RNA sequence: CUAGUUGGUGGGGUAAUGGCCCACCAAGGCGACGACGGGUAGCCGGUCUGAGAGGAUGGCCGGCCACAGGGGCACUGAGACACGGGCCCCACUCCUACGGGAGGCAGCAGUUAGGAAUCUUCCGCAAUGGGCGCAAGCCUGACGGAGCGACGCCGCUUGGAGGAAGAAGCCCUUCGGGGUGUAAACUCCUGAACCCGGGACGAAACCAGGGCCACUCAUACUGGCUCUGACUGACGGUACCGGGGUAAUAGCGCCGGCCAACUCCGUGCCAGCAGCCGCGGUAAUACGGAGGGCGCGAGCGUUACCCGGAUUCACUGGGCGUAAAGGGCGUGUAGGCGGCCUGGGGCGUCCCAUGUGAAAGACCACGGCUCAACCGUGGGGGAGCGUGGGAUACGCUCAGG
């Protein structure tokens, strides 16, 4: 079961925002406001020199908190990435990227990374059609990605697609928020994405 | 070495020694304790360390230390040793398992339980 | 094919049997260099031709004896001892190398 | 005695160039010849000529360096950085045309000894053959 | 227990001693020739040898000598009597011998 | 005696089987003398079926006697058709 | 170390060569290039690790071998020295009217013993395949399945959004306050479990009626094609589809350094911790609890063992003045190595073609299960060795100088 428990204390371990309830994390209380401090009885003091260790270590449980996925599963995408020709780097961060829940996040469909998860096992998705319940699903370039028929009309799904008029989307993806329909145009790519991230030292860390 | 040499003799691969000789290179021996014995420490340490002769399956006789604040074996009390030897007492090579068979688990112990073997205590 | 085989005979000592010494050389697997073994075989010799310094060419044939499935197929050159000597030699420094030891 | 003449080339050839020696001798032996031909070719040394020391046979060859340089030891950067002997007797190495090293990168060569006469790694490769491993200069 | 097929032991044994029954009037036929040649008396000896060879290629007939066995035996037969033939013989009857 | 069979090489509930010829004898899913098909019992792909007629009809030209199964999936691929 | 020992001649036996076996003859065979003896081992495609070289490994699956309570033996057969066939001996078990009889799970399942430890006395013959049969069909603990045990791998679950300058409790405090913490409470949505309905692939052959071909004198056999053709599922009413529907397993290790994570209290060289260095004798980030934190998440941690780190046996890739390491010196055997020129040979060496290098795995590509793990298909690379052809610089050999 990945994580499930506070969250805003993430976003503040790392000193960084982190959008793991997309609304709220707005509004003056992502905590990050007025407290980017780390939890706890000591966050307030001075830190100490981090060790090349801790840099590293730091940055890998950002860019996976950030997909709320577990180290396990991650780990894998990066040895996978590692073989895949192409700099391991954004090859790895594309594949985090082609998570069938990380997309309907993406599409606006849901509000944040762990709503996204829930209606993709839920059921209120859809994959070409054939409705798709995994959201460790990877989505290929040229699919589309549809909100639940039978969902359609759920409050939930209604609000989101409203507020996603207007809203762009990402140059390696496009919406209909018509029929609440989108596609995955192609491999997002390094620049592709504004991650506070550094898959350099990410890629050191499963080095060592 | 020259290289002719190399063809005549060869390289020699180096062999590891135990040191734990549970017999049967297993993970775990049972025995029967004979002496509960309190041995005093080593070079600086003091204290009085509890020990115990132990009659292996393994057909061998030997001393084991007793981790924990206090433990409850005695003369024919049927024990687990688990090897790790105890740096101050010289002669001790294996520790017995807390909570298996006679030897009773720490009582009191509300942290690493896993080790002293103690069930989890329900917060009242 | 029959495995055809080159050596020496070195020994003529027994009835219808020659002694023949094939050499052999091949690359060490692991360090490469080539080193070089060598073997005896027993080759039937019916005429009693064959003599102790000939250089001939054995045949695997059908087996003759125990320890005996090669038939002298013929000769490549006749004498020369100077083969035969170093066999015998290296018999001759076994003659001790144990509790005494190989002269030199 | 001269146990290996091309090792002894080579290290005739290391040895001069590191005093920076304009010339420098090595006894002459047709082989000797075909490898300095390359060492030429590759533009490592100035080139060499057939030459008779005290009556006998020998080959000047014509080192070749770097320009002088900056601040303290102005001493030339040299052409040969490298040349060390490869295939020895009493371990002798050859390779096949798949095994043929690539040396420095590219940057460096590697003489090897085939059936096709004396040719450089690259010279090999094209020809498509193998054989001992003479030595690698970079 | 009980494995019907116990009947193949059953069968063995009636093989085993047709079979026992079959060489041994073989060997004895040999000698009887091998000596008839042996004493140097020619046409009782082939006569002999004759039956030899038949019993044999009989014996290989069914599977009691079977394959070359039989071609070992009447070599070894042929060959021993003509030899031992060799004694003033002239083979009279020159049975199983192409003279 | 040499046969023409299939040998399961499926999973659980995925049977995909081998059209092989092998001895009598071996197990199912050993060691086979030829491949020279294989079946895909739920169709599970418009491929579910490939055959190489000409390798058949050499095996069956020197004694390879096909399991029944096996037969009928050699006659689709029509191994034994000679309009 | 060894006399059937090494060879020979004649002979036996075999499908066949052969001291395989026998008679006679000769005077042998093996070893330091390790005979003989002792120990260990079932061996192998592969597997784990490793940058590689290498190291370790060979359980599951496939190939070979060996064994069948232990030892020996043959019969019958195409084939066995024959797990569920036979004979004798071995001790043991059982029946005995005490003379004498009967037995032998290293097959599936199961029992018991031993052990830290290893399953259902299950379903089925439907599928694969196998034995007999013309066929119908019979048999099939092989197999196909379900069951027990995160024992391993893979997948998933144990909510989502809002929500205070921030409840209470608990912890710390310079007593101002800081922390647990948007966490909770609560609101709304979502809705695993669970309920209701539908309900599968895997099965098409073998073989109900009709039509037709090949062979044939035949409308007698035999074989085939085809059509409308029919029967058959253990798993299982399971997967999956549709509707309804509740906020609803966690956890485990660690926070002195190596090593990411610190405060209070208790304790007082005690009780205890401990992989190493070490920590505790009244201020302990090292013992016990708590608060807070770090890691990972039916997972987490320990123990054991292998490699990695360990270039710590160094071929890749180390060394020997003083750190461990030159033998005290010579003479020389075997062996390793080889001045200049020419010619022959082509053994090493290099090239080409070809054969073999299995399958699995590894690599790349595409594909199947919602992904993946897993699996399918295809392709590429690959040492080594056999065969044919070729080259001749270097090494070797021969001849000459």
């Amino acid at each position: 079961g990945r994580y499930i428990g506070p969250v805003c204390r993430l976003c503040r371990r790392e000193g960084v925002k982190l959008y793991l309830k997309g609304e709220r994390c707005y509004s003056p209380k992502c905590a990050m406001e007025r407290r980017p401090y780390p939890p706890g009885q000591h966050g307030q003091k001075r830190a100490r020199r981090p060790s090349d260790y801790a840099v590293r270590l730091r940055e890998k449980q950002k860019l996976r908190r950030i997909y709320g996925i577990s180290e396990r599963q991650f780990r894998n995408l990066f040895e996978e990435a590692s073989k895949k020709k192409g700099v391991t780097g954004s090859v790895f961060l594309g594949l985090l990227e082609s998570r069938l829940d990380n997309v309907v996040y993406r599409l606006g469909f849901a509000v944040s990374r762990r709503q996204a998860r829930q209606l993709v096992r839920h059921g209120h998705i859809t994959v070409n059609g054939r409705r798709v319940d995994l959201p460790s699903y990877r989505v290929r370039p040229g699919d589309e990605i549809a909100v639940a028929e039978k969902s359609r009309n759920l409050e939930l799904i209604r609000q989101n697609l409203e507020a996603m008029k207007g809203r762009k989307v990402g140059p390696w993806l496009s919406l209909d928020v018509e029929g609440m329909k989108g596609k995955f145009l192609r491999l997002p790519d390094r620049e592709d994405l504004a991650l506070p991230v550094n898959e350099q030292l990410v890629i050191e860390f499963y080095s060592r | 070495p020259t290289i002719n040499q190399l063809v005549r003799k060869g390289r020699e691969k180096v062999r590891k020694k135990s040191k734990v000789p549970a017999l049967k290179g297993a993970p775990f021996r049972r025995g029967v304790c004979t002496v509960v014995r309190t041995v005093t420490p080593k070079k600086p340490n003091s204290a009085l360390r509890k020990v115990a002769k132990v009659r292996l399956t393994s057909g061998y006789e030997v001393t084991a230390y007793i981790p924990g604040e206090g433990h409850n074996l005695q003369e024919h009390s049927v024990v687990l040793i688990r090897g790790g030897r105890v740096k101050d007492l010289p002669g001790v090579r294996y520790h017995i398992v807390r909570g298996v068979y006679d030897a009773a688990g720490v009582k009191d112990r509300k942290k690493s339980r896993s080790k002293y073997g103690t069930k989890k205590p329900k917060e009242a | 094919p029959k495995k055809v085989l080159t050596g020496v005979v070195v020994s003529d000592k027994m009835q219808k049997t020659v002694t023949v010494l094939v050499e052999r050389q091949f690359p060490h697997p692991l360090y490469g260099k080539v080193i070089k073994r060598s073997k005896k075989y027993l080759a039937h010799d019916p005429e009693e031709k064959y003599k102790l310094g000939d250089v001939v060419e054995i045949i695997e044939s059908r087996p003759i004896s125990k320890r005996k499935r090669f038939r002298v197929l013929r000769l490549v050159e006749s004498g020369r001892m100077d083969l035969v000597e170093k066999y015998l030699i290296r018999r001759q420094n076994y003659q001790s190398l144990s509790k005494r030891g190989g002269k030199a | 005695m001269l146990t290996d003449p091309i090792a002894d080339m080579l290290t005739r050839i290391r040895n001069a160039t590191r005093v920076y020696k304009e010339s420098t001798d090595v006894p002459a032996s047709r082989f000797k010849e075909e490898i300095l031909r390359i060492l030429a070719r590759e533009g490592f040394i100035k080139g060499y000529e057939r030459v008779d020391v005290d009556g006998k046979p020998y080959l000047r060859v014509y080192l070749k360096y770097g320009p002088r340089r900056q601040g303290p030891d102005p001493r030339p950067e040299q052409v040969i950085h490298h040349i060390r002997r490869i295939s020895k007797p009493g371990r002798r190495v050859y390779v096949g045309v798949k095994e043929i090293p690539r040396v420095r990168r590219g940057l460096g060569i590697a003489i090897l000894s085939t059936s096709k006469g004396v040719l450089t790694d690259r010279e090999a490769r094209k020809l498509g053959v193998g054989g001992e491993l003479i030595c690698e200069v970079w | 227990r009980n494995l019907s097929a116990l009947k193949r032991h059953r069968q063995s044994l009636k093989r085993r001693l047709r079979n026992k029954a079959k060489k041994s009037a073989i060997k004895t036929l040999s000698k009887k020739a091998v000596q008839l040649a042996q004493e140097g008396k020619a046409e009782e000896a082939l006569k002999i040898m004759r039956k030899a060879e038949s019993l044999i290629d009989k014996a290989a007939k069914g599977s009691t000598l079977h394959k070359n066995a039989a071609a070992r035996r009447k070599s070894r037969l042929m060959r021993k009597v003509r030899q031992l033939l060799e004694a003033a013989g002239a083979p009279l009857i020159g049975g199983g011998l192409s003279a | 005696m040499v046969k023409i069979r299939l040998a399961r090489f499926g999973s659980k509930h995925n049977p995909h089987y081998r059209i092989v010829v092998t001895d009598a004898r071996r197990k199912r899913d050993g060691k086979y003398i030829e491949k020279i098909g294989y079946y895909d019992p739920r169709k599970t792909t418009p491929d579910w079926l490939k055959v190489d007629v000409e390798r058949a009809r050499y095996w069956l030209s020197v004694g390879a006697q096909p399991t029944d199964t096996a037969r009928r999936l050699l006659r689709q691929a029509g191994v034994f058709r000679q309009e």
